[PDB]
């Protein structure tokens, strides 16, 4: 809240430093490795080159 | 209940996801294979 | 012949050295064939046989 804001009182509000990106799933077919404790490790497309 | 106050329209900008983006498909445990 | 939150399979249960994830709980192959599974209520993995 702007009107409560440290070093702002002017009515509105404010937001502060944030970022965050969004992105689309598609059916793509993928090779996941797995290693020795279970952990996808890796992943390749199957679709990119 | 009120729209904000103030706000700036600016166009929406793209990045590069690069490898990000890979989850377990399913509960199950593999070890040491390409599934 | 053991049900395993209807994982339906007959073998030789036994005790393994196998780590799964916390959220992991069946065991597959590379004939994805079921070989060890996660007890729902002690957590320790068995092999299958």
């Amino acid at each position: 809240r702007s009107y409560l804001t440290p070093g702002d009182s002017s009515s509105g509000w404010t937001a502060g430093a944030a970022a965050y990106y969004v992105g689309y799933l598609q059916p793509r077919t993928f090779l996941l490795k797995y290693n020795e404790n279970g952990t996808i490790t890796d992943a390749v497309d199957c679709a990119l080159d | 209940c009120v729209n904000l106050t103030t706000r700036t329209q600016l166009p929406p900008a793209y990045t590069n996801s690069f490898t990000r983006g890979v989850y377990y498909p399913d509960k199950v445990f593999r070890s040491s294979v390409l599934h | 012949n053991f049900n395993f939150n209807g994982l339906t399979g007959t073998g030789v249960l036994t005790e393994s050295n196998k780590k799964f994830l916390p959220f992991q709980q069946f065991g597959r192959d590379i004939a994805d064939t079921t070989d060890a599974v996660r007890d729902p209520q002690t957590l320790e993995i068995l092999d299958i046989t």
